[PDB]
């Protein structure tokens, strides 16, 4: 299962 | 020692303001899933036979994360352009590596979560998994926002949980031989090089996985100076090749020996040149 | 940015045997960014039926791809891989060598 990112850069 | 990784890439295009987004998931360095936005119908797909059995509810779930990431990469890609002050009019690349390494006690050794922009390291989550390391004056901006927003805690969760747990499922249901190892079949061709000299080239072929070692010996003494070689290369059938060569005076070729080292070999190979 | 030049190898999937169909490979890797243009050549002309692997990247972030086509080696027919990238000014033609 893949990670899903939080805050963008 | 086992491990999981998802390797994500997004490349921003000029004009058509959707970037291409590509993601590939590895288990023990084997491609097992993929998502490619540029594909006609986007969807994570199975990329080794052992994944097919995950029901449909898994592929939808997975696929929505992808479309999620696609957006985050869309936006992060903009944000960056501002930091570096570059043109809306040129192509830019941002990548991500995430996942977990397990040890043969199935305990968690380390979790990774880092990014690259334009082929240069941008920001990485440290081993502590609470703090960031940041190259650019610009990636400190991304750092502060992340520290403020509690970004680390989120990723730590994924790392110490889902990534461990699912890598186990994929590794019990992946019992169905992720075991595959095809051993090398080696041999030594012979190639006259100069007056008084020849090249002997040791080839390793039809092997998988790609780690392998080649050495040449002269009556027990390994050779290091005068060893030419190549980087391991895909045969194009899922397996790999490599060779290594030495130069050797005419007529003395039979007292040089080639050794090949690969897992899935019962013993290490030993061979010399012979028609 | 930090760009990187393709490494390039060109080679047959099996040992060339004059008159046995085989596959011609040109493996490009260690490059950045990902746009690249790869052709295989027979006697300096393009071969049309060329396929490739899907895009990937190594741990150092760099990209790798395989291009390939079915062919038949003969003693005097000459094969090569041509390659263009933003790191190159002139395309890089690497010739195929049986023994390598």
């Amino acid at each position: 299962k893949a990670v899903y990112n939080f805050a963008t850069m | 020692p086992h491990s999981m990784r998802y390797f994500e890439t997004a490349v921003s295009r000029p004009g058509l303001e959707e970037p291409r987004y590509i993601s590939v998931g590895y288990v023990d360095n084997k491609e097992f899933v993929r998502f490619d936005s540029d594909a006609e119908n986007p969807r994570y797909e199975p990329r080794a036979p052992w994944m097919e059995q995950e029901g449909p509810e898994y592929w939808e779930r997975e696929t929505q994360k992808a479309k999620g990431q696609e957006q985050w990469f869309r936006v992060s890609l903009r944000n960056l352009l501002g930091y570096y002050n570059q043109s809306a009019g040129g192509s830019h690349t941002l990548q991500q590596m995430s996942g977990c390494d397990l040890g043969s006690d199935w305990r968690l050794l380390r979790g990774y979560l880092q990014f690259a922009y334009e082929g240069r390291d941008y920001i990485a989550l440290n081993e502590d998994l609470k703090t960031w390391t940041a190259a650019d004056m610009a990636a400190q901006i991304t750092r502060r926002k992340w520290e403020q927003s509690g970004a680390a805690e989120h990723y730590k969760a994924y790392l110490e949980g889902e990534c461990v747990e699912w890598l186990h499922r994929y590794l019990k249901n992946g019992n169905a031989t992720l075991l595959r190892t095809d051993s090398p079949k080696a041999h030594v061709t012979h190639h006259p090089r100069s007056k008084g000299e020849v090249t002997l080239r040791c080839w390793a072929l039809g092997f998988y996985p790609a780690d392998i070692t080649l050495t040449w010996q002269l009556n027990g003494e390994e050779l290091t100076q005068d060893m030419e070689l190549v980087e391991t290369r895909p045969a194009g059938d899922g397996t790999f090749q490599k060779w290594a060569s030495v130069v050797v005076p005419l007529g003395k070729e039979q007292n040089y020996t080639c050794r090949v080292y690969h897992e899935g070999l019962p013993e290490p190979l030993t061979l010399r040149w012979e028609p | 940015m930090i760009q990187r030049t393709p490494k390039i190898q060109v080679y047959s999937r099996h040992p060339a045997e004059n008159g046995k169909s085989n596959f011609l490979n040109c493996y490009v890797s260690g490059f950045h960014p990902s746009d690249i243009e790869v052709d295989l050549l027979k006697n300096g002309e393009r071969i049309e039926k060329v396929e490739h692997s899907d895009l990937s990247f190594s741990k150092d972030w760099s990209f790798y791809l395989l291009y390939y086509t079915e062919f038949t080696p003969t003693e005097k027919d000459e094969y090569a891989c041509r390659v263009n990238h933003v790191t190159l000014s002139q395309p890089k033609i690497v010739k195929w060598d049986r023994d390598m």
